RNA sequence: CUUGAGUCUCGUAGAGGGGGGUAGAAUUCCAGGUGUAGCGGUGAAAUGCGUAGAGAUCUGGAGGAAUACCGGUGGCGAAGGCGGCCCCCUGGACGAAGACUGACGCUCAGGUGCGAAAGCGUGGGGAGCAAACAGGAUUAGAUACCCUGGUAGUCCACGCCGUAAACGAUGUCGACUUGGAGGUUGUGCCCUUGAGGCGUGGCUUCCGGAGCUAACGCGUUAAGUCGACCGCCUGGGGAGUACGGCCGCAAGGUUAAAACUCAAAUGAAUUGACGGGGGCCCGCACAAGCGGUGGAGCAUGUGGUUUAAUUCGAUGCAACGCGA
RNA sequence: ACUAUGUUUGU
């Protein structure tokens, strides 16, 4: 905001792999403050990234993420009546906040019997980069490279 | 496409645009690119940008000629002046000198009138 | 403004881009890029004298820093 | 300071070239006389003899002929 | 008679004026070379220009206009105004020392002259800019602002006009009345030791004392203290208009009312408020996010419509699951 | 970039 400056809250780490990166993914995946049902999909679905790639539940979720984090990203600012998009770097925290809810929002869109089935669905086409969500990230590039006439 | 070992970049910027031709050292123009050429219509046209990346179609489609030094003439204002000098050095030309040939009058004809 | 450069390309640029400042070329297209009718100039610089005139003893006063 | 009242030159001749160049910037231009100390009566002889020598092309106009 | 005024001797600074000549930069155009798909323009565009070769770049040429830097609350001129350089003709100002004339002065109604720009007439010229005009935009409209062009005009000679916020919104002349900091231009003396110190003039800028002023502010360059003469004002509109006269080719200028109507119209300053003024700082104000409403059905409250009554009240935020 | 307007009259 325009003063007071944010301590980052703590996030308890994912009790079946110890990850801090994978509990924030869980929070980003939980609707209505179900936690317990959001612990179960996204468990659910790593393991069943595992068994279909090879590797374990974190080397697979990490694969998806890398295909997915963003590096650049426009923001709409403004001198004078100028509204451009600006295209700026994105800090290394936000590019998994943006990984994560990509993902979350193409698993939820693309059509499925479970979301497990979609989260794992999606994980493992943004680990060959064919997801939706890799094309969001494909979008954000292309939009920040046709405007990095700006800086 | 004979050789020629010794070029002049001509950079004309500009408020609206960025002109970039290189010429050997008696004036006849080998080859040039613009900053609205190169894409960059409308506002991405005035950025330093753009005349970096027409300094670099510049620099290309000219390569044939093999010019190894350059000349460097930039005349006029606008965002291009000094972008499009870094992009020619980045383009592997050994800049010779640097010169400012933008027309000044010594109060010559009327300018046009103050826009409102 | 003719820099002829040294070794280093990035110190001549330098040298190029505060040769044509301290010679104006921008300033000198920026005023004559439209007309000023001689009111304005004389205006604008009977102005720029008004302020040029800053009294540099201005400065005594404490201010409790 | 001044060095033509320092030296009671009193008259600044457009034939001593010599001392016409410390007086001109790169580009030709005639230096202010806030810059080089000159006081006004001679910078107005100094800028008279430049303009004639500049016609004699004992000295240019421009760096760009 | 000499103090005011003027003349002579020497010198100084100056875009002071008039008439010629000339230089460089730049724009435009013409011709050509290289070269190629854009150029140009804007907030974004489009009109426009461009493969019939644009724009860019280079060479040559023509022409007009204006003189970058110097350049300066610098200078000169009564004012309007005047700046590239050179020559010719020419005005004024100032300083030093004397000599000369001996109130010859000041102001000035009428009168006369000069008098920006625009405009007008005749004849030239015409690069750039540009009223008008055209097109493209913008817009609710856009007879504009913006863009692309573009005629008069802007330039020259001669002749008109005679007006400007022609302003310092401050008539001219003279005298007197604390200071400070500069600029420009002379001049005396002294250690000139070198651009220095101490005086003395002219013209200029800022600040400021007394005093003055409604206040702002002016303040030795007065809006202070006085004297001479002139011009002008008598509430706001009507109206600097009509009519008449004079002037003008015209445009119009100048001189200049009345009826009628109002109780104000004004100046300066103060407090606030406001600004598509500035600065600084905040707020789920944006930004970053999450979840909603606006669509469906129902609940509920409002309008309205209906009714015999649909009781009354709450209506921007701050009424509408509100009094209830 | 660029919007316009805000009926009359009181304490
Ligand atoms: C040197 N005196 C100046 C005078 O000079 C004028 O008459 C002189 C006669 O020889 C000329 N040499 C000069 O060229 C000319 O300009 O012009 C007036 C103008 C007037 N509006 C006021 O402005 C002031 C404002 O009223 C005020 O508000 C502001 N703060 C400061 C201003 N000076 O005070 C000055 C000052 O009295
Ligand atoms: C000695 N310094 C200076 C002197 O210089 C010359 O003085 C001598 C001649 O006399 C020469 N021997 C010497 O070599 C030379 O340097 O010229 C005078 C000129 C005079 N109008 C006045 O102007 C000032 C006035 O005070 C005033 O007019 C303005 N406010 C500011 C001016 N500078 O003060 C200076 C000052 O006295
Ligand atoms: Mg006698
Ligand atoms: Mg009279
Ligand atoms: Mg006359
Ligand atoms: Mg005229
Ligand atoms: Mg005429
Ligand atoms: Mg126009
Ligand atoms: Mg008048
Ligand atoms: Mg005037
Ligand atoms: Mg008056
Ligand atoms: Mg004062
Ligand atoms: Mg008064
Ligand atoms: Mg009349
Ligand atoms: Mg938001
Ligand atoms: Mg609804
Ligand atoms: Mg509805
Ligand atoms: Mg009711
Ligand atoms: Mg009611
Ligand atoms: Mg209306």
């Amino acid at each position: 905001p325009r003063r007071r400056v944010i301590g980052q809250r703590k996030i308890l780490p994912d009790p079946k792999f110890g990850s801090e990166l994978l509990a924030k993914f869980v929070n980003i995946l939980m609707v209505d403050g179900k936690k317990s049902t959001a612990e179960s999909i996204v468990y659910s679905a790593l393991e069943t990234l595992a068994q279909r790639s090879g590797k374990s539940e974190l080397e697979a979720f990490e694969v998806a993420l890398e295909n997915v984090r963003p590096t650049v990203e426009v923001k709409s600012r403004r001198v004078g009546g100028s509204t451009y998009q600006v295209p700026v770097e994105v800090r290394p925290v936000r590019r998994n906040a943006l990984a994560m809810r990509w993902i979350v929002e193409a698993a939820r869109k693309r059509g499925d019997k479970s979301m497990a089935l979609r989260l794992a669905n999606e994980l493992s086409d943004a680990a060959e980069n064919k997801g939706t969500a890799v094309k969001k990230r494909e979008d954000v590039h292309r939009m920040a490279e046709a405007n990095k006439a700006f800086a | 496409r004979k050789q020629v070992s010794d070029g002049v970049a001509h950079i004309h910027a500009s408020f609206n645009n960025t002109i970039v031709t290189i010429t050997d050292r008696q004036g006849n123009a080998l080859g040039w690119a613009t900053a609205g050429g190169s894409g960059f219509r409308g506002s991405r046209k005035s950025t330093p940008f753009a005349a970096q990346v027409a300094a670099e179609r510049c620099a290309d489609a000219v390569k044939e000629y093999g010019i190894k030094n350059l000349e460097v003439m930039v005349k006029g204002p606008g965002p291009g002046r000094e972008s499009t000098i870094r992009a020619l050095n980045a383009a592997g030309f050994r800049i010779t000198n640097i010169t400012d040939v933008t027309p000044i009058p010594h109060n010559g004809c009327r300018p046009p009138k103050k826009r409102r | 403004i003719k820099v002829r450069e040294n070794e280093p390309f990035d110190v001549a640029l330098r040298r190029f881009k505060r040769s044509c400042e301290k010679a104006g070329v921008l300033a000198e297209v920026r005023r004559r890029e439209f007309y000023e009718k001689p009111t304005t100039e004389r205006k604008r610089a009977k102005a720029s004298a008004v302020k040029r005139h800053a009294k540099k003893l201005a400065r005594e006063n404490a201010r409790r820093t | 300071f001044c060095r033509f009242t320092a030296e009671g030159v009193q008259e600044i001749d457009y034939k001593d070239i010599a001392t016409l160049k410390n007086y001109i910037t790169e580009s030709g231009k005639i230096v202010p006389s806030r810059i080089t100390g000159t006081r006004a009566k001679y910078q107005r002889q100094l800028a008279r003899a430049i303009k004639r020598a500049r016609y004699l092309s004992l000295l240019p106009y421009t760096d760009r002929h």
